[PDB]
């Protein structure tokens, strides 16, 4: 069995504001 | 000239003493004049980071917290910080009940991850992965989009640290904050540390069974792009673990329309996911034919022209929906009237490398399975192209290439052509581009698939006298009457059929 095959993928691959707010 | 004082100070017994000069130390720090005086001085940023370690006072906590992050906005205050054994500190104030130690320790730690070199090492000793997953109930998205920032940092090309994450459970947190939560940069941060975890071969099911596949789907249409693109990337590295998963109905749909986006990147992405998420799974060619699919893969087709990088994934796909489901000749006889045929059959031309070729031979050999089909994949010019790529296959064998072994090429083309033998126009085609004397050398495979369709090609053809006299003349009766034995019963029907009308 396992008729379809499949693709292998293994793509593995603006806080400064964020944190300010976060302290402040 | 203060600081070697309150440094005494903070060395001091009177736990009173102590406290008293952290806050007049945290507000000393407000100022980049006595910043400076204080990143400088060793003694008082290891002193800090003792009392803040050490401290059991809410608040001489917050100022030393609050310090050793004034302190990490410069270069040299965050060799000081972690010259002197700060990092394992702030990974134990991610422990606190209470949030300011928290966000300034989340900060500074985000801070030091960034700059400085030997940081990632550290927070990880000082286990802080545990610690930041532990965070991911918080409710405050902002705490969640730095806290998130920081196990996308630590995990990145790291499986150790991927190890860690999935075993403190971080797959199903970080997916459910992708079902809650609307804040744009959080959803991406998230996303992100999602993308690098579903290229690991443990963290994918984790993140597949959590419930990640509809949770990345819901994100497909926001209009951030970059939320767009993580999600379609992380959702094509899960989806060759997904096939198995239910509740995949509105992903598909979601998928189908993003073939006509404008993003041929966006389009890629999608005709990959279907090409994954449709394979061996009849819910989902279904899905995939209902909701517009097969003009969609079409068009997709079309569009891409030469890039096979979109082709292949969609050329694929159309394969997997035309076959092995209740209706996979709606599907075959769909590419028709869609109007497929013409850049399908155009694919097995050059400038197609093998791969593509080969799964373009699969479709084609699927969609001859439709009788309405054989006359147009005829008259597209199938059969001429399709024999001459066999011969090609077949010579390399006498004679591994690009990850594709031509004997899969020798049993699809001759599989193509064993189907489209069932019309009498056909079989003139095939007789008449002398493929007999190679149909018979191929009762000689030490392979069954092969045999089966030689044998079977030969049955078709066979029952045209004169072709019948063309095959017993070439010497088929030999190796046919072996192949009159097999324990495969396709090879000894088709075997038994052509002696018989030869």
């Amino acid at each position: 069995g396992a008729n379809d095959e499949l693709i292998s993928f293994k793509d593995e691959g603006d806080l400064a504001d964020v944190k300010s707010s976060l302290v402040n | 000239r203060a600081i070697p004082e309150l440094t005494k100070l903070l060395n001091d017994e009177d736990q009173v003493v102590v406290n008293k000069a952290a806050v007049m130390v945290h507000q000393l720090s407000k100022k980049e004049a006595s910043r400076h005086a204080i990143m400088r001085s060793p003694q008082m940023v290891s002193a800090i980071v003792r009392t803040m370690q050490n401290t059991n006072d809410v608040e001489t906590a917050r100022c030393t917290a609050g310090t050793l992050h004034n302190l990490s906005h410069h270069r040299e205050g965050l060799l000081a910080i972690f010259k002197s054994g700060g990092i394992p500190a702030l990974v134990k104030m991610l422990g606190s009940p209470v949030d300011s130690v928290l966000f300034y320790a989340i900060t500074t730690l985000h801070n030091l991850l960034l700059h400085q070199e030997g940081a990632k090492m550290a927070v990880r000793l000082a286990g802080g992965l545990q610690k930041m997953v532990a965070l991911l109930n918080k409710t405050n998205v902002k705490f969640l989009a730095i806290t998130t920032d920081c196990l996308q940092i630590l995990a990145y090309g790291n499986q150790e640290s991927k190890l860690i994450i999935l075993a403190s459970g971080g797959p199903q947190a970080l997916v459910n904050i992708m079902r809650t939560y609307t804040y744009e940069k959080l959803l991406w941060t998230t996303s992100r540390v999602l993308k690098v975890l579903s290229v690991c071969s443990s963290n994918k099911p984790a993140i597949v069974e959590a419930g990640g596949m509809q949770a990345l789907g819901l994100h497909l249409t926001d209009p951030s792009q970059r939320l767009v693109q993580n999600c379609l990337w992380t959702l094509r590295n899960l989806s060759d673990a997904a096939t198995k998963q239910e509740g995949m109905e509105g992903l598909l749909g979601t998928l189908v329309q993003l073939l006509g986006s404008d993003d041929i990147n966006v389009v890629t992405c999608a005709a990959g996911i279907l090409s994954n998420l449709t394979c061996n799974n009849y819910k989902n060619k279904m899905m995939v034919c209902q909701v517009g699919g097969i003009e969609a893969l079409v068009r997709t087709v079309l569009r891409a022209g030469d890039r096979e990088d979109i082709t292949e994934p969609a050329i694929c796909a159309l394969r997997h929906l035309t076959s092995r489901h209740q209706e996979a000749e709606m599907a075959q006889n769909a590419v028709r009237l869609h109007y497929g045929l013409p850049v399908v059959v155009k694919l097995l031309h050059p400038p197609s490398h093998w791969p593509l070729i080969k799964a373009t031979v699969g479709l084609i050999r699927n969609l001859a399975l439709c009788p309405a089909n054989h006359a147009p994949l005829r008259e597209q010019g199938a059969i001429p192209r399709l024999v001459q790529l066999l011969v090609r296959a077949h010579q390399d064998t006498q004679r591994f290439v690009e990850g594709v072994r031509m004997e899969e090429i020798v049993e699809g083309c001759t599989g193509a052509l064993h189907i489209l033998a069932r019309d009498v126009h056909n079989r003139i085609v095939i007789r008449g581009l002398n493929t007999i004397p190679l149909f018979v050398q191929l009762l000689y495979s030490p392979i069954e698939n092969i045999q089966r369709v030689a044998a079977g090609v030969l049955c078709e053809l066979a029952q045209d006298k004169e072709a019948a006299e063309a095959i017993e003349a070439e010497g088929a009766t030999a190796p046919l009457t072996e192949l009159l034995h097999s324990r495969n019963e396709g090879v000894a029907t088709y075997a038994a059929a052509v002696l018989f009308r030869m």
